[PDB]
DNA sequence: TAGG
């Protein structure tokens, strides 16, 4: 019954009676059961070799026939194959020995000789040292790789050297005596101690045992023995990187381990067909590290020869690749660097954001974004999750028994994801951006109180996580006939997910069904009602074709992945229903058309394995269609409803117009990648025309947002042409963001007043004169606008300078900027039209050659490119030159407006 | 001449035109509109000339400099003209037009004739500041960049209509741009209505030829067109159940495969007969292996396109080969 | 009123393609200046030889050389007696810093544009 | 005869980590313990 | 409602 006599003697066929007895039953983790004994004092009942042991080498090894190596002198090796594997417990270091009848024989690997036994008695890059310990084990750390602790410092590992009966005695007291082990001292990786760790060649012999009983089992920390030694003899890892495996493997089963799957199946050895996911989870980081092809590690090697160990005698300094997190700190340590950077006064510039009365200051605050890419942190993290499909609300996220992140997948770029096997499939991903959106709610009252604290009312954010599959890698989660149909279509359009009202059922007492969150696709079926034969689909039955999926309650959750032009598979189990494809709770909007049918609860769809656009004739006037779609890229977003300012992409137009997109409250949380900087495809919108004749979007309950890619890391410049002043006139094609460098001509007027900065009325001293109206805060802000007459050498145009940017059309430092506008606080309007200080040196200025100068614009053309403009006749202008009043059709004039103003040279 | 009712249009008419001072005295005047010049049908009515003073001549107000820009010399006929930043400001405007004999000037202002000898009466003048001689260098080369631009240029079907030619010459109209998205889109097989719903080859089907339900019709306009793919032999279809279903000949190559492992048996035959196979001797294992209605128009045109394996000699037409 | 003062460059009017009489821009190098009797010689280089061309700076008489730099001239070309070829400078002014590469590509495309008129 | 317990009845029964020690009634700790007596008799 |  598993005798473990310590200081063994050859009184083997004798001696009973053990009065120092001491049992310990299974462990819960051992199928073989077989519990051990801990006896602890003794019981009560060609030629020959000599000198004294030195190394012993502990290794009764297991390659085919069973042998361990000892070493002699005060050197000379033996080798023992036979069945006197029990003089390994009798041997001592220090003991002289007589032990006799030793043979000389060959040995593979090198031929030297060495001595080998017959039937006999026996009488009486960094580097690492080689030490002789005997400490005391105090602590466990991990139980099946072999982790224990020594004393207040100095770990051990036993897990280069076949270990097995030293698992069951070692628990915290325990007194060993350590011969020769490599010490590392610097091995990193999260680990601080320096680490203990013998080899083939070092004793581990124990001198008492221990006295306390054994802790608990606590299955979370006794299973996978065997996928450890795998990581070792035959994946051979080294010191450095079997600590950090040992340590993320611990930190995977954190996330999955109790209820994604169990203990026992993470963590078994990989057989020969495909299980051990816990081994192809860290894979993707133990092929760059430790590549396979590498030497074999040689059984007498390691003892006989000079010394070349595994690599504990050579090793390398790793810091740590990985530390795969939780979902719960990656959302929780995502939104505390959002309002960690959040800077009110870094989002506003200084001389831009100082002109800016508290409703528009607000505003510009109210939504921003930041990308974190967490694989570029100090441990470098990596995404892990299970995706799953809610069929509560149709939204996608991964998950773990932590939390759950919302995410946005694409397939590839400009491709979606459209295959619902991946369903309960765990992703993990290295490469993704984790997105955090800020929503803030603030009532500054003007630009010099961003810096100070109390005036943000609400804050919240929104994270979730943006990545490709092609930079992923999908696994499938192990689990611990004819009666089948199917008929397949081709989509067309799918509509919003929204709440939507239910028509009455026919024939019935009067009752109405309750309002229910759902969508409807519209599709088309390619063949008859197929069912299943074997693992396939048979022959179809002999078949407008056009039907409307209706899809509500449990049936919600396949929203993300249907997507025009690809071709599904509608499948449904049970009995063989003859008419079951073709027809029946319907939509109010659907009303008339008896081509509707209900997706079941129990239907599964699968996949069976460029969209449309409106012409650049949308910015039409007489139209009756009000259904446009178009590919766009995002320029800006704001919180007004939410705005979007996209930028067309039309491969026929060449300087496609802006547009302007409202989302509002039954549309109103948005899709994911609604960011400024993604392309993103908008299919059927509201198409409107403004009062001002302004074309703009809306959502509709219609729409199908699909974003094609992510906003770069990066953003570039890609500045503005250097057009003539002409172009913009004849011909067509033409840019409405250039430059034009010209020379100023005349000064139109200028207006240089102060207002509240809460209202937009004018301040005498800074006083609110609206009309005696309550205010909270007496401040007050300046405005400029001036406008100008520059012209290039070949055209002529108008341009209007807004505050800020009129200086510097002047030419005016900002030191005497500012003290001209302060001489304008006492009386709040002064405005030229072309008393004695002010008004005759402004009158001096705009008619000098210090500012009808050459000058380099940049400008924009203030017609707002959305707009319709009609064609029409030009008019008649009078132009005397000289003496003589005649006559001439003038086209109407160029009205820029300014982005900035430089000088020439 | 240009007429006068057109000259606004122009848009050098409001502008200050950068010419050279040898067009100046050389421009036609408009017998219409005195003071108003032609140059190359464009109505001048206002220059813009820098150059170098080599005269001055006082008034009581004005000045007359001459003004040289190695083209030509005129005379422009320049006339004369918060309390500690105004009068700081006084003393910069009379630096601009402090102007002796050497200098460079800029001056903007319109012709005026005075028995044929012609000025410039400035609107706005001032002195340039040129030490490295750079704004004058800069001149020289913009100068006949906006000639050559601007003021030397004078100032001023069935794929289109497919809707004309009928059905039966549409048919073959439609099948050639639909054959190009097969191409580069790696399509191996399709269905028919997935070509119905792009509007790249679904707004070239709905002409009005078809008034004789419309979007019914536009089935028939794409089976007849999808036919002629496959009596030419480039798609094909296998007995599958639905009829809507095709393949391209091109793209898929497991029957590429089936093609070339008939010549590892000489095509199953030894050769004390005629030499080698012929076309028709892949047809006895092919159509009874695969399908009995093949088509011949695809059973050589897949050895039109395996050519370049090494497979056999093309030693002549009708007449396959063996090793 | 003066002719235009045509450009010329200083190898052009070192070879004697440019009438006597005419009134020209060439430009050079202030090498010697002779304060007694009103004399300048300016300095240029082709491609391999040196060019130099002789000013008379007698109408802009207060002369304060600057021996070493670039300099433009615009005058009328006289000749004296047996080869001796003058430019009675009414204009010398000194550029110091000048792109001559650029200048003297200026001057091409300027004589390039007006021969396809 | 009537021997004491034997191999076969520690491995079907006493499943709770038993020690034992027949020299006299001793709590040893020299270091750390924490328990668990018993009065069986092996041989 | 959607620029002013
Ligand atoms: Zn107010």
């Amino acid at each position: 019954s598993c005798e473990l006599i310590d200081l063994d003697l050859s009184w083997l066929g004798h001696l009973f009676l053990f009065p120092r007895w001491s049992y310990l039953p299974p462990a819960r983790w051992n199928s073989s059961g077989e519990g051990h004994l801990e006896l602890w004092d003794a019981p009560v009942p060609q030629r020959n070799l000599a000198g004294s042991l030195v190394r012993l080498s502990a290794l009764v090894k297991s390659k085919q026939k069973a042998y361990f190596i000892l070493s002699l002198g005060r050197v000379s090796i033996i080798v023992q194959v036979p069945a006197q594997l029990v003089w390994h417990r009798a041997l001592r270091p220090g003991t002289a020995y007589v032990l006799t009848e030793l043979r000389v024989s060959k040995i593979r690997g090198q031929r030297q000789h060495v001595w080998m036994t017959s039937q006999s008695s026996r009488l009486l890059v960094r580097y690492s040292r080689l030490l002789s310990y005997s400490g005391a084990v105090t602590g466990v750390l991990n139980e099946p790789a072999g982790l224990y602790e020594l004393d207040g410092q100095l770990g051990l590992c036993l897990a280069y050297q076949q270990f097995r009966g030293l698992r069951r005695v070692m628990r915290p007291g325990v007194c060993l005596q350590l011969q020769d082990v490599h010490l590392l001292q610097s091995v990193g990786g999260g680990t601080r101690r320096p680490v203990l760790a013998p080899c083939l060649r070092g004793a581990v012999l124990l001198q008492s045992f221990s006295r306390q009983k054994p802790g608990a089992h606590s299955s979370r920390q006794a299973y996978g023995a065997s996928l450890y030694e795998q990581l070792v003899w035959e994946r051979q890892l080294g010191l450095p990187l079997y600590l950090w495996a040992t340590k993320a493997l611990e930190e995977l089963a954190c996330k999955l381990c109790p209820h994604v799957l169990r203990h026992h199946q993470f963590l078994q050895h990989s057989s020969p067909g495909s299980p051990s996911l816990g081994l192809q989870l860290l894979a993707p980081t133990l092929d760059l590290l430790a590549p396979p092809g590498s030497p074999v590690r040689n059984a007498h090697n390691e003892i006989l020869e000079e010394p070349h160990h595994c690599p504990l005698q050579k090793y390398t300094r790793l810091q740590t690749p990985s530390s795969f997190p939780t979902l719960a700190t990656l959302k929780e340590e995502g939104q505390r660097k959002a309002w960690a950077s959040f800077d009110p006064k870094a989002l506003l510039p200084l001389p831009e954001a100082s002109y800016l009365p508290s409703c528009q200051l607000n505003r510009r605050l109210a939504w921003s974004w930041l990308c974190l890419l967490p694989s570029a942190f100090c441990p470098a993290q990596v995404l892990l999750g299970v995706l799953v499909a809610s069929s509560h609300k149709g939204c996608l996220q991964l998950r773990d028994q932590s939390g759950s992140l919302p995410c946005l997948l694409l397939a590839k770029h400009s491709q979606p994801l459209s295959d619902p096997r991946l369903i309960g499939c765990l992703v993990r991903a290295e490469r993704f951006q984790l997105i955090v959106e800020r929503d803030v709610r603030s009532s500054f009252p003007s630009w010099k109180e961003l810096s100070m604290p109390g005036f943000i009312q609400k804050q919240q954010a929104r994270v979730y996580v943006q990545f490709f599959l092609a930079d992923a890698l999908i696994l499938p989660v192990p689990r611990p006939p004819h009666l089948g149909q199917s008929r397949l279509f081709l989509l067309c359009h799918k509509e919003a997910l929204m709440k939507r009202n239910f028509c009455v059922p026919p024939g019935a007492s009067p009752e109405v069904p309750k309002p229910a969150l759902s969508f409807y696709v519209l599709g088309s079926w390619l063949g008859g009602t197929q069912r299943k034969e074997g693992t396939g689909w048979g022959l179809p039955e002999p078949q407008d074709q056009k039907v409307h999926l209706i899809f509500f309650g449990s049936s919600v959750r396949w929203f993300e992945f249907l997507h025009p032009g690809q071709v599904y598979r509608l499948i449904a189990p049970g009995p063989a229903t003859p008419m079951l494809f073709e027809k029946d709770r319907r939509p109010l909007e659907l009303a008339g058309c008896a081509s509707c049918l209900t997706v079941q609860d129990n239907w599964t769809l699968e996949l069976e394995s460029l969209p449309e656009s409106s012409l650049t004739d949308l910015l039409s006037d007489n139209f009756t269609d009000s259904l446009v779609s178009f590919s766009a890229e995002i320029l800006s977003r704001t919180l007004c409803c939410v705005k979007l300012t996209v930028a067309l992409e039309t491969a026929e137009c060449e300087f496609p117009p802006h547009l302007d997109v409202y989302i509002e409250d039954p549309h109103l949380p948005p899709s994911l990648g609604l960011l400024p900087g993604a392309r993103v495809h908008f299919s059927q919108l509201e198409k409107r025309v403004s009062r001002s004749h302004n074309v703009y979007c809306c959502f509709r309950s219609s729409t199908y947002v699909q974003v094609l890619s992510f906003p770069p890391e990066t953003t570039i410049s890609i500045p503005l042409p250097h057009i003539y002043l002409a172009e913009l006139l004849q011909g067509g094609q033409s840019p409405f963001q250039a430059t034009a460098s010209c020379h100023i001509v005349s000064v139109f007027s200028l207006q240089l007043f102060w207002v509240c900065a809460y209202c937009t009325s004018i301040c005498r001293q800074g006083k609110c004169t609206r009309l005696g109206s309550t205010c909270p805060t007496q401040t007050a802000i300046s405005q400029a606008i001036i406008r100008l007459l520059v012209e290039d050498g070949t055209a002529e145009a108008v341009v209007t300078c807004r505050n800020h940017h009129v200086a510097a059309a002047l030419g005016l430092c900002p030191r005497e900027w500012a003290s001209l506008l302060d001489f304008v606080q006492v009386p709040g309007r002064v405005v030229l039209q072309f008393d004695e200080p002010m008004t005759m040196f402004l009158w001096t200025l705009c008619t000098s050659p210090s500012v009808l100068r050459p000058i380099v614009l940049s400008f924009e053309l203030e017609r707002k490119p959305s707009k319709i403009v009609p064609l029409e006749p030009p008019r008649l202008q009078r132009f005397q030159c000289g003496e003589l009043p005649f006559l001439t059709h003038v086209n109407p004039r160029l009205r820029l407006s300014c982005l900035s103003i430089r000088e020439s040279e | 001449e240009t007429p006068s009712l057109l000259w606004g249009l122009d848009p050098v008419f409001l502008a200050f035109a950068k010419l050279y001072i040898r067009d100046i005295l050389d421009m036609k005047e408009s017998r219409q509109v005195p003071g108003v010049f032609l140059y190359n049908g464009h109505p001048i009515k206002q220059v813009d000339v820098l150059g170098t003073v080599i005269g001055v001549r006082e008034r009581d107000a004005f000045y007359s400099y001459g003004v040289d820009d190695s083209t030509g010399v005129i005379n422009c006929i320049c006339w004369k003209k918060l309390t500690s930043q105004l009068k700081k400001l006084q003393e910069t405007i009379e630096q601009k037009t402090k102007i002796e004999i050497g200098d460079t000037i800029r001056v903007r202002g319109s012709i005026r004739t005075y028995r044929e000898e012609r000025e410039i009466h400035a609107t706005t003048y001032y002195k340039v500041d040129d030490p490295v001689w750079n704004i004058q260098i800069a001149r020289m080369l913009e100068l006949p960049t906006i000639y050559r631009k601007v003021y030397d240029q004078p100032f001023h079907e069935a794929l289109s209509n497919p809707g004309a030619l009928d059905l039966p010459s549409l048919t073959s109209l439609l099948s050639e741009k639909a054959k190009e998205f097969l191409m580069e889109n790696r399509v191996q097989s399709f269905y028919q209505q997935e070509l119905e719903m792009v509007e790249s080859l679904l707004s070239l089907a709905n002409q009005p030829v078809i008034h004789s339900t419309t979007s019914k019709a536009i089935h028939s306009i794409f089976k007849n067109a999808i036919q002629l793919l496959q009596e030419k032999g480039l798609v094909f279809q296998k007995d599958d159940g639905f009829d809507n279903l095709y393949y391209v000949t091109r793209e898929d190559k497991d029957l590429h495969r089936k093609i070339h492992r008939i010549i590892q048996q000489d095509c199953q035959k030894p050769n004390h007969m005629e030499k080698g196979c012929h076309f028709l001797h892949i047809l006895a294992c092919a159509r009874l292996s695969i399908r009995p209605g093949l088509s011949e128009a695809v059973l050589q045109q897949v050895l039109e396109l395996l050519e370049d394996q090494s497979d056999i000699v093309s030693t002549m037409e009708h007449y396959y080969t063996a090793f | 009123l003066p002719k235009p003062g045509t450009y010329y460059l200083p190898w052009e009017v070192s070879a004697g393609q440019v009438p006597d009489g005419s009134t020209l821009r060439t430009f050079g190098r202030l090498c010697l200046y002779d304060m007694i009797q009103s004399r300048v010689t300016l300095m240029a280089q082709h491609g391999s030889d040196q060019h130099q061309v002789l000013v008379c700076t007698k109408l802009v008489e207060p002369f304060h050389a600057q021996v070493g730099s670039l300099y433009i001239v615009l005058g009328e070309l006289q000749h004296q007696q047996d080869r001796g070829s003058v430019v009675k400078a009414r204009v010398l002014t000194c550029v110091e810093g000048m792109n001559l590469p650029l200048l003297e590509q200026a001057i091409r495309e300027q004589r390039l544009y007006k021969q396809e008129r | 005869a009537i021997s004491q317990a034997i191999i076969r009845l520690l491995v079907e029964d006493g499943t709770a980590e038993a020690v034992v020690t027949c020299r006299n009634h001793h709590v040893a700790a020299a270091l750390g313990l924490c328990p668990r007596e018993w009065a069986s008799l092996l041989d």
